[PDB]
């Protein structure tokens, strides 16, 4: 069936990957020191930067297919848990922040008050 | 012996970490947590005190480097930049890593750490901070070493070395 | 205000910039406002160091009020007594606030601690008016003393003293820097401390030179006349490892240096300081003085 | 004692013991000696909210800075958190971040592991006051980068809520916006390439929501001219995932840029673009065969069920966006 | 079955880095718009990928047990989801408000202490 297809073609890449193992290996390795060190590793990077760019650049059964829809609906229904609970967490989280911040805003509403009557009297004081 | 990264084949989803430093014990204290939980990828840890590596000829792919250095003694910095001669430019293209102990303890730090900040800014490599002293953050740095290794080793489709190096960047 | 700008700068602060060289000290007498007798007295002793935030709302008038504040505190935790004394010549610059004495004596002295700030100026250039910058604290007694006076003087101005923490580094450069410093009279050989790290108690390796050969060896590997830098003390330190490893192939380098003794002063990690010699006494006090801030910073 | 014992015509501090005292008495309040009880002393706060004063600023960085310092040298706990958690409460008030926390968290950022008191830590950077991006990243977001490329998804979604709850805070404060869109940006790039990295879990998915919730309100909660649009990247993984209620928060999050955007040039364009993109995948959906499967359990029109099954932004989308067929 | 197709992926990932290197073997702004690039060019190859892969997926879901508990789940779960959403919205709504009159006052507050206590000492 199809898993014969992709072993097949497991079995022909590790042919390319050797083909390309045994054609790399016939270069001097390499050879730095800590002074010119720098500039060489920019170049090498943007060597290979550029080949991997251009290399994507260049870039079954429906009994599989089931399967693997049976597999992720599965995880989806065993990990929503955790985000529900993180829902109801920060639910009544929020809820208690909330309630805090109306006791900051009415204690400091009075402050706010008694402030504006202290600067009064002083001002008619004065 | 200099070591080439793309020497021979790694194995059927086989992995493999090698260590060098200086303190024997600390290496296999590591290696210790490394292997307190493995993953579905078969994993190598491989120890050393210097380089060049032993020769072998049934050395496997050594798809990630990591130097242990402490601040601790100017000792082990003498032998990281030794060992560091030995390995090519290809490896320093974030299959190179920089973990540093003892960095907590500023009294203790022999060497100031702006030497090894400035040692790994040279070398545009990632620098990581760890006390292997202590169990919760050996065991923290052993879940990310494992995790950057399965990163670097390409079993996770979408990125390579130079991908993460480009994320693991420092400002200056 | 000065928040923003002290933020500021000390975002600045990063370990990016080069070591600056360091300027040997020169062999300097005495200064006139500074007493013999006093100095006498704390030269030749040994001090534990403690690094403080900027006093708040400090005056130099009210001592005997402060003495007599000590004393209340110091009945109130259990034939002594607390002197206050002001002690002139010791500042690095006029910017440095005045420094000063505090005495116990059984009515024989028991219990000293210094206040003081030498070159100290990066702390009072972001302080406000209010605010007197001692941030250098010697302390030699008891430390039931020195744990209820410090007691007193987080109480009262609102600081803690901090006990101050010298690296391998930092003491490799200052043991450069007074073997950097001529000595007239060589009546102290040079000595190293060193521990290996190992949980039981192991061997502590001594090393000690000869002054002569020390100074040779120094001027053989001094480059720049009156200036010292980090090449010199590197060189200095694989010199002395080389040596080391010549006579009996052991890397001292893997092992944490821990006293670092010379004809002029000692220095130890935990925090002990010991001062011999009067000629640079001063300018030791300045670099400490700068470990003080970047304690502080 | 982690909190020092406080020490004392202006109203002395000990007779300070009921609301309507400090109301009467604000005028004359002295400052204490040391000022760490107006910590766990609300009544103190109340007054340093408003005193503005250089030197008990400097006093209570020294203070607080020295304190965190002996703190984490003595902690190498539980006492340790409680001082933290307290520290975070009096954050909550002041509507303002302090300055020694932040200088010891960028001290400890580097060194940290991220496990030692991860629930501690994360707090603070929410409050931090608003700087340029230009001189935080190379001391902060390095090593916040370091851990999120490195650790478990949980703390991925873990600082992407420290990061959503700065940007509330910095929007709050300044109600310039170069500063956030590059900090927008960063984060986005952050998503992306996590989003990737965890073979696209919905987890994070959520979370990244979440955050673009947050952020598409900026115009209509703070008056300030400044959208920014989410990676599409992002776009194409949530559109068509496998999700019903990412289905749903998608489609509420579009009817709020689309609101945004009518509320006020290549935006436009890549506005429309996914416009046209989701009317095409929308009127089928795998997502539904759920619901398709409940309809064959249990009628031309379907989609009343659907809809009293609970999808009400749903209803606002196609109602009040696509506008194509706005009766339902 | 899964382990032979993460293989496949794993050499595949393999192959395209050797490639990479091999074409290899023949400033900084250049570099930036360089990851620039690629990423973009990523993200649109993987978009495409898994879009038409799992659209394949969704069509012969729709030619076509645990199938009723999954709907269920996922359907009271969602339910559940869009709940606290609202509730999430409806307290920020609050948040937004409550948490800009704050600010507002304590600006106006700061500003009456400022001027309070420059009048007072001002008599004195």
């Amino acid at each position: 069936n199809t898993e014969e297809e992709l072993i097949r073609e497991c079995e022909e890449m590790w042919k390319d990957m050797e083909e390309c193992q045994n054609k790399l290996s016939l270069i001097g390795t390499e050879t730095l020191t800590d002074s010119n060190a720098q500039l060489s590793l920019l170049i090498m990077q943007v060597k290979c930067l550029t080949a991997e760019l251009s290399q994507w650049q260049k870039k079954l059964t429906e009994d599989v297919l089931i399967t693997l829809g049976k597999e992720e609906f599965q995880k989806l229904r065993q990990d929503l848990e955790m985000v529900l609970s993180t829902k109801e967490s920060k639910n009544e989280k929020l809820k208690e922040d909330l309630e805090r911040e109306q006791r900051w805003l009415d204690e400091q509403q009075q402050i706010m008050e008694s402030l504006n009557v202290l600067h009064s009297e002083l001002k008619n004081k004065v | 012996s200099v070591l080439r990264p793309l020497d021979k084949l790694p194995g059927l989803n086989t992995a493999t970490i090698l260590l060098v430093g200086t303190e024997d014990a600390l290496l296999q204290q590591l290696a210790d947590s490394m292997l307190k939980e493995d993953c579905a990828s078969e994993l190598k840890v491989h120890l050393a005190k210097s380089l060049p590596l032993p020769s072998s000829v049934n050395r496997p792919r050594i798809d990630l480097i990591v130097f242990v250095v402490n601040l601790h003694s100017k000792y082990s910095l003498q032998n990281t930049e030794e060992s560091l001669r030995h390995v090519d430019a290809s490896f320093f293209l974030g299959k190179v890593c920089f973990l540093a102990t003892g960095a907590g303890r500023e009294s203790h730090c022999s060497i100031h750490r702006h030497t090894v900040v400035k040692l790994a800014h040279t070398y545009q490599s990632p620098l990581l901070y760890c006390d292997l002293e202590v169990e919760g953050f050996r065991a923290t740095m052993a879940q990310r070493l494992v995790r950057v290794l399965q990163i670097c080793a390409g079993h996770v489709p979408g990125v390579s070395a130079l991908n993460l190096l480009s994320l693991l960047r420092s400002s200056e | 205000p000065l928040q923003k700008r002290l933020e500021s700068v000390r975002k600045q602060s990063s370990f990016i910039l080069t070591p600056p060289r360091r300027k040997i000290p020169q062999c300097s007498q005495l200064q006139e406002d500074v007493d013999p007798q006093k100095v006498a007295f704390l030269l030749h002793k040994q001090w534990t160091l403690y690094s403080l935030t900027p006093l708040y709302k400090f005056s130099y008038s009210n001592l005997k009020e402060y003495s007599r504040l000590l004393n209340a505190f110091i009945v109130a935790e259990k034939n002594i007594k607390v002197i206050f004394s002001t002690l002139l010549g010791m500042k690095g610059t006029q910017r440095d606030p005045e420094a000063f004495l505090v005495q116990i004596v059984s009515k024989k002295v028991l219990w000293t601690g210094w206040f003081c700030c030498v070159f100290g100026d990066s702390l009072l250039e972001t302080v406000s008016e209010d605010f007197t910058c001692l941030p250098l604290f010697l302390a030699n007694g008891a430390e039931s003393n020195t744990a209820i006076i410090g007691t007193w003087f987080q109480k009262t101005f609102d600081c803690y003293f901090s006990p101050l923490a010298i690296n391998a580094f930092n003491l490799s450069w200052m043991a450069a820097m007074w073997t950097a410093c001529k000595m007239d009279h060589y009546v102290a050989t040079t000595e190293f401390l060193w521990s290996v790290p190992c949980s039981p108690q192991s061997l502590d390796i001594s090393f000690a030179i000869h002054p002569e050969d020390a100074k040779a060896l120094w001027d053989s590997v001094h480059k720049t006349p009156g200036e010292v830098t980090q090449e010199e003390v590197d060189l200095f330190m694989d010199c002395l490892y080389s040596h080391f490893h010549r006579h009996f192939k052991i890397h001292l380098s893997a092992t944490r240096l821990v006293r670092v003794s010379t004809s002029v002063a000692s220095a130890h990690t935990d925090g002990k300081i010991k001062i011999l010699c009067h000629k640079y006494l001063i300018g030791v006090l300045a670099y400490l003085t700068e470990l003080a801030i970047f304690q502080i910073e | 004692s982690v909190i020092p014992v406080l020490n004392s015509g202006s109203f002395p501090l000990e007779q300070l013991q009921s609301f309507p005292q400090l109301l009467q008495n604000i005028h004359c309040l002295e400052l204490p000696s040391q000022m760490g009880s107006v910590l766990n002393n609300s009544l103190l706060l109340h007054y340093i909210n408003c005193v503005r004063d250089e030197p008990v600023l400097l006093r209570f960085y020294y203070w607080l800075s020295q304190t965190l310092q002996e703190e984490c040298i003595w902690y190498k706990g539980k006492e340790f958190t409680n001082f933290l958690d307290t520290i975070i409460r009096a954050e909550c008030f002041l509507q303002e971040g302090f300055y020694s926390c932040e200088a010891f968290l960028y001290k400890s950022l580097p060194l940290w592991d991220g496990l030692c008191c991860r629930s501690q830590f994360l707090q603070l950077v929410s409050w931090i006051p608003f700087s340029s991006f230009s001189e935080v990243k190379p001391l902060l977001f390095d090593h916040l980068a370091q851990l999120f490329f490195t650790s478990t998804i949980y703390f991925k979604c873990s600082v992407l809520q420290s990061l959503k709850e700065l940007l509330q805070n910095w929007l709050l404060w300044l109600s310039s916006m170069n500063s956030v869109s590059k900090l927008i940006h960063y984060v986005g790039w952050l998503s992306t390439t996590a989003m990737r990295l965890e073979s696209n879990n919905t987890f994070l998915l959520h979370f990244i929501l979440d955050f673009y919730e947050k952020v598409c309100d900026i115009y209509i909660n703070y008056n300030l001219p400044l959208v920014v649009l989410f990676p599409p990247g992002i776009f194409y993984s949530a559109l068509l995932s496998l999700d019903t209620s990412i289905l749903n928060q998608l489609c509420f999050i579009m009817h709020r840029y689309r609101k945004n955007l009518t509320a006020a040039s290549k935006t436009y364009q890549e506005f429309n673009h996914y416009l046209t993109s989701m009317v095409g995948c929308l009127w089928h959906h795998p997502s539904f065969l759920s619901y398709a499967v409940s309809f064959l359990l249990q009628w031309s029109w379907y989609l009343d069920y659907l809809f009293s099954q609970g999808l009400q932004g749903l209803k606002l989308f196609i109602r009040s966006s696509v506008h194509h067929s706005s009766i339902p | 079955m899964t382990l032979l197709l993460r293989l496949r992926a794993q050499t595949k990932q393999q192959l395209l880095e050797y490639k990479s290197m091999v074409d290899a073997s023949e400033i900084e702004a250049k570099i930036e718009d360089l990851e620039n690039e690629i990423e973009e060019v990523k993200v649109a190859f993987e978009i495409k990928k898994l879009a038409l892969d799992r659209m394949r997926l969704s069509t012969a879901l729709k030619k076509n047990s645990v199938l009723m508990d999954n709907m269920k789940h996922l359907l009271e779960l969602n339910k559940l989801i869009m709940k606290s959403q609202q509730e999430s919205w409806d307290l920020e709504e609050k948040l937004l408000d409550i948490r800009k009159k704050r600010l507002q006052l304590k600006q106006a507050s700061e500003s009456k202490l400022l001027e309070i206590q420059t009048e007072k000492n001002k008599q004195k």
